[PDB]
């Protein structure tokens, strides 16, 4: 991650500028808070996915299955 | 006439293909397709010289790097792993016979139906609901418009009549199975790396067991039976042949000589042709290409407590399922759509 | 037949374990995933432009979600447009079939009342802003990302709308599983071991309660002693009628960690009517999969019960 | 210290040998006296060069016509067919080890008590109402003046700890077996004439099946179930290891979780060092030379229904089964009398 | 101390690991990477529960998805097929342990030592002129600034002792072999499609014939006699251990007690620990795991007509070849440059 990773630092710096100058509390720095919390968010849904980052097989397999080494004749 | 096609020629091909050229006369199918991963000149040998069932001997095996001349009759054959960019319309092919062990998905079977095929019958058990027929149980009651039908695998093709003929004659509450399987090509032999753990262990050497869910298929293809049969595979290093013991829980008490009683006309007025009834003491080497999906072995079936079963039943994997899937695809033949 | 189940949350759309555990009840043929975040209206741009945050009844085109909710009654396969995750917008939509069993999963899946009218069962799945805390540290600290500490001031910023717009959703649910933090043990970090209950709703035909030893008189239950040699600190269950926004419920309710084997069997061997047709099938539900997060704790095994009142619903819906 | 014998010097004699020759230290057991059907030059290659085993490494084995020469220490050894004629109190035993197959009577194995022997522990089911012992069940529950007592068969001594472990903890009321058994001596290596048919078979060949009555054997060393176990047997072709299944029903309920739990306290309490516990993906050919008599295989446990319970377990019919003899035998030293 | 590596963790691989972990304290070489096609957790487990040379014993073996720990020793381990992606000069690799079968061309293997390694030993007969050396014949030989070194195969291994010693005694004419050798992991179990048709059969039912260029590779190592080496090998199902027949014709006239004398004195003058002499009647199963890489049968050696003779030699093909290439790496190590 380069794009999000750049932008949630961006929005993080929104969120110091636009919810201490145009008003703590009302709709305009809520969203921008809930904006980088979805940020957030999808910096998670990437972080889960590269936790479920294969190794070898769910590669090898997944492009060439009849190779001998990932058979299954579960039969 | 049906022009049909194979995927994938290896043993459940080349056992399809020996069985059509030993069925050619009552048959409303023309095999007229063959894809390997290997040259035509190599598998039309393998055809020919068997290390199973001997050398054929009725027709003749030819091949040039074009088509393949079984007994003057040419059919076609081409090499390629994406099933996208295969002849099907080029060829006229209505159903493709998938026999990689690769393809088990909707998705992966559907390339072919994609790829300008009209009906896939794949053998093995696939994944997701796709719907599964075993002839001498339920090769009635498909519609002809599923396009993409699956045979279960051998295991189940086998236990499935046995099955079928005790809950009907008894009714069944619970069931479980133990098949002593002979080596599939899946197995290393020497210990070399694989995807399962015991798989990657010495074929000729173990007996290697595995947890198999085709036990779990009879519970398809019998409806009221799912979630109530399951069971494991012992791997031992027979070549060619296998049995399977299933252990039932019947409701309905009875005695061991009854239950042979009930397989035994079961198997000369409905089951006929499925399942064979021996009482000989034979031995595993004597169905090595017996045309009956299960011989019933007779001499060891016993009931403890009147409502506790077991049964032993001799099947071939490579020949057998293959009579099956040959019956099946005759059967959709029969009534095409 | 075409049958239908609502789930509420904040979880993340398909990013909470309790469809991973329905996913091993029912099986993903049978069953298939709606995300609720990809009716949106307008972008992040527009968001930023209009205000407003992803949690607005005018933010979702609640009509045509709507229509393709009847139609996927009607048999139809739908064509449900896809919110991009990473731009803010939105994709031409994907042509997507219905199935035997259909979700319908988000932050506004009742907020509709003719959908309301249309879901044959619900869930709404409540969390404390302890534990939401205690999971944010847990979020900013395995990424190290550094930032935190803001997002406790993100989390009162976030609090007052929703309140107004999402929590009145619970008082239309049947299920609605709090997560507290554990009055047992104190000398832990905040989020290790919940207190959570799963306040379950009466009246609704085919949805039995599942009660502890008695319909409907409080009852506190600690499964330590002769038969059970109890680790710190062990379990403490509760039950209780009451009446929660005027409607008639019954809160049962679990504290504690789950360490071993038996006294997760034992404590299945005595709720009642959790429709099970198979001994310790609760049990063999939670040990399918030890690795997900929070089965050594009682959100495992309340998730899993609601999912097999799932299954209890779609028995009955499908005879 | 108690001069001891062994008739018949073959797969279990010597493994018997073998195992006094690596427990010698802790053994109120003395090996004095073999007979074979062999001249003592050849028999002490085959202990010293076993194809299963591998070498022998520890110890010197060497011979000449009238003794051998175990790493120094000399054992007797003779050769007659005729139990009646042979040097026992000319040599002083009090434990004959009879591991023929041939003398299961009590009027067969009495001949060594006639001819000079004090005990006679045999390793086999013995026809008759022979006094049968297995370690880990009821090794204690002999009297020492029965001087004729009988070790089980291997599928036993491996199946009955099981039982015993799961009667003790549910309650069983039925339960079946079936034993996929590595291939004895007793079977004909070509088709040769045999007095069983299904013996009469190759055994490199084929899985062969037997009815075998050594599921009942559990029935006498556990009194209460007598009459409610009985299994079948298939040989397949492996040498060495083999492995059981067991179906039993229960009524208390359970899950597959649980069973596995028991057995595993049990493995640490009561069955240490007869029944191992393994949660690992092995398969058969790890266990050869295992100490225990049954390794439970953990990830194939299965319950149906709560009431139906599945195990297998892995044993070595030639190592453990004499590791059980000789801890049999040290026992009864224990309590002589 | 050398920093080395190895590529393709199967048969050889695993015997190559394991022998480096009995040969610890006199090594030189420290094995740092390892690569196979399979996760690091599997491949542990293989080399732990070999169903060859049984369960190690000695050290630990345990691993997680990033490193192997043996015995508290860490080693690192990858996989790709790529070998221009691989982590040599990151990980500092002098010596790469060439064992895939893949690499057998010089450009093959030398994409490592473009990748980042300084010396590749590769364990096969290498396709065109890389430098060939048998440890016996002329392990002394080798230029240090040979980086790509080839160890030939476990044929020409275990014969071109026993060729040299007859050609420096007698003189060699001419030489013919046919080594019956144990099947290895290149056939197909069933009947599969393959290059070769005759490793497209069963492996564990048939003895499958083939050529081999490996009774050539003699030639290569003793210079004077290519062009007159030739030989078949049969590959029979046995799985660990082969013998190797030789027949030579002469100059010299001698007898069959003559040439065993001559054995027998190289065996303990120049071939020692790589030639052993054997006066027993062995069989195959004996020799697994024998450190000599060609024992001698002594009572089937013979001369017909004072200037033909035949020598049989078993070896191992999978435990005395890995040794043959350790002590290889190890002599290397010792004239590193
Ligand atoms: N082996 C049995 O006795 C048996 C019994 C019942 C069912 N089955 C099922 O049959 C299937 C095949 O069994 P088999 O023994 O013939 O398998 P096999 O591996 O022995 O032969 C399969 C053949 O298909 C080829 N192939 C694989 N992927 C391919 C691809 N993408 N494109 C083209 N060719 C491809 C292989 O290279 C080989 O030639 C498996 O699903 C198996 O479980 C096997
Ligand atoms: N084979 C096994 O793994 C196994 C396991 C458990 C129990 N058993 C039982 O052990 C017994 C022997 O097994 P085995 O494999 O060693 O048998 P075996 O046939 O391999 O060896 C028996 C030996 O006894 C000799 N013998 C036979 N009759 C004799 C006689 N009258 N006098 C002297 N020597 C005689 C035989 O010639 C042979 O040397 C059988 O009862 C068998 O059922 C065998
Ligand atoms: N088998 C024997 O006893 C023996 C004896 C002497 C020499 N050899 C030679 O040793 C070599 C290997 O023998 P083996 O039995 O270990 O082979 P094998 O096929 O049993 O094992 C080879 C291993 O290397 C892996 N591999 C293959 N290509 C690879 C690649 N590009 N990148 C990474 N890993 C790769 C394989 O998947 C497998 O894990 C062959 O050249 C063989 O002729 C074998």
């Amino acid at each position: 991650m380069s794009n999000l990773e750049k932008q949630i630092e961006q929005a993080r710096e929104e969120a110091h500028k636009i919810c201490d100058t145009e008003g703590a509390t009302s709709g305009q720095c809520a969203a921008a808070w809930d904006a980088l919390e979805e940020l957030q968010a999808e910096a998670a849904h990437q972080r889960a996915e590269q936790q479920d980052h294969k190794t070898s097989f769910q590669q090898y397999c997944d492009d060439n299955p009849d190779a001998a080494e990932c058979r299954i004749y579960d039969d | 006439m049906v022009r049909v096609a194979i995927n994938g020629f290896g043993r459940i091909g080349r056992n399809f293909m020996r069985c059509w050229l030993q069925r050619k006369a009552n048959s409303k199918l023309e095999i007229v397709g063959i894809n390997d991963t290997s040259d035509p000149r190599t598998n039309a040998h393998l055809l020919k010289y068997d290390s199973m069932l001997g050398i054929f001997q009725d027709a003749e095996i030819t091949a040039d790097d074009d088509c393949i001349y079984a007994g003057g009759h040419a059919v076609k054959c081409v090499s390629d792993r994406n099933p996208e960019n295969l002849p099907w319309s080029a060829w006229g092919i209505d159903l493709v016979i998938e026999a990689t062990g690769v393809f088990t998905s909707r998705e992966g079977a559907s390339k072919h139906l994609s790829a300008g095929a009209k009906k896939v019958l794949i053998t093995a058990p696939g994944k997701g609901n796709i719907p599964t027929y075993v002839v001498g149980v339920n090769h009635h009651t498909y519609d002809p418009s599923e396009d993409i039908v699956s045979n279960a695998s051998c295991t189940t093709n086998c236990l499935a009549p046995i099955v079928k003929v005790l809950h009907e004659a008894f009714g069944i509450q619970q069931g479980m199975m133990t098949t002593t399987h002979s080596y599939t090509g899946d197995q290393r032999l020497l210990d070399a790396s694989h995807r399962d753990l015991r798989r990657a262990r010495a074929a000729a050497m173990n007996i290697v067991p595995t947890s198999t869910g085709a036990a779990k298929a009879v519970g398809l293809v019998i409806p009221e039976l799912q979630g109530k049969l399951n069971g494991i595979a012992l791997r031992v290093p027979t070549p060619n042949v296998s049995v399977v013991d299933f252990v039932a829980q019947v409701e309905k008490p009875t005695i061991a000589e009854q239950v042979n009683q009930v397989i035994k006309e079961a198997s000369e007025t409905t089951m006929k042709g499925i399942i064979h009834y021996s009482e000989l003491e034979l031995v595993s080497s004597d169905y090595r290409g017996h045309n009956a999906s299960s011989i019933l072995d007779a001499s060891l079936t016993m009931v403890l407590g009147g409502n506790l079963v077991k049964v032993v039943a001799w099947y071939d994997n490579e020949w057998g399922y293959s009579q099956r899937v040959l019956d099946l695809a005759e059967h959709m033949a029969a009534h095409w759509a | 037949r075409v049958v239908l189940i609502g789930v509420a949350g904040d979880s993340g759309c398909g990013k909470s374990t309790f469809l991973r555990r329905l996913a091993d009840l029912f099986g993903e043929d049978f069953m298939t995933v709606i995300c609720l975040d990809d009716y949106h209206s307008l972008d992040r741009k527009q968001r930023k432009e209009m205000g407003i945050t992803a949690l607005d009844p005018r933010a979702n085109n609640f009509d045509l979600m709507y229509e393709q909710i009847k139609a996927l009654k009607n048999g139809e396969s739908i064509m449900k447009p896809i919110y991009n995750h990473e731009t803010g917008t939105i994709d031409p939509p994907e042509k997507v079939d219905p199935n035997h069993v259909i979700v319908i999963e988000g932050l506004h899946p009742l907020y509709d009342e003719r959908v309301r009218s249309l879901i044959d069962f619900s869930v709404y799945l409540d969390i404390s802003d302890d534990v939401k805390i205690a999971w944010k540290i847990k979020r900013d600290m395995a990424e190290r990302g550094h930032s935190y500490e803001d997002v406790i001031a993100s989390i009162n910023a976030r609090r007052p709308d929703f309140m107004a717009y999402i929590d009145p959703q619970k008082q239309y649910a049947d299920v609605v599983l709090q997560i507290l933090p554990s009055q047992l043990a104190k000398e832990e970090k905040v989020g290790n071991i919940l207190r959570v209950r799963m306040l379950q709703r009466e009246g609704i035909p085919g949805f039995e309660p599942v009660y502890l030893f008695d319909e409907g008189s409080t009852i506190t239950w600690i499964p330590c002693g002769r038969k059970l040699t109890c680790s710190y600190p062990g379990i403490r269950l509760s039950y209780g009628p009451d009446e929660y926004y005027g409607h008639p419920v019954s809160v049962l309710e679990v504290d504690g960690r789950f360490e071993k084997l038996d006294e997760l069997i034992y404590i299945e061997s005595h709720l009642s009517n959790t429709s099970t047709k198979h001994y310790g099938e609760v049990t063999e539900l939670l040990l399918k999969h030890r690795d997900y997060p929070g089965s050594d704790n009682g959100s495992g095994l309340f998730q899993v019960l609601t999912g097999l009142k799932m299954r209890a619903t779609y028995e009955r819906l499908t005879s």
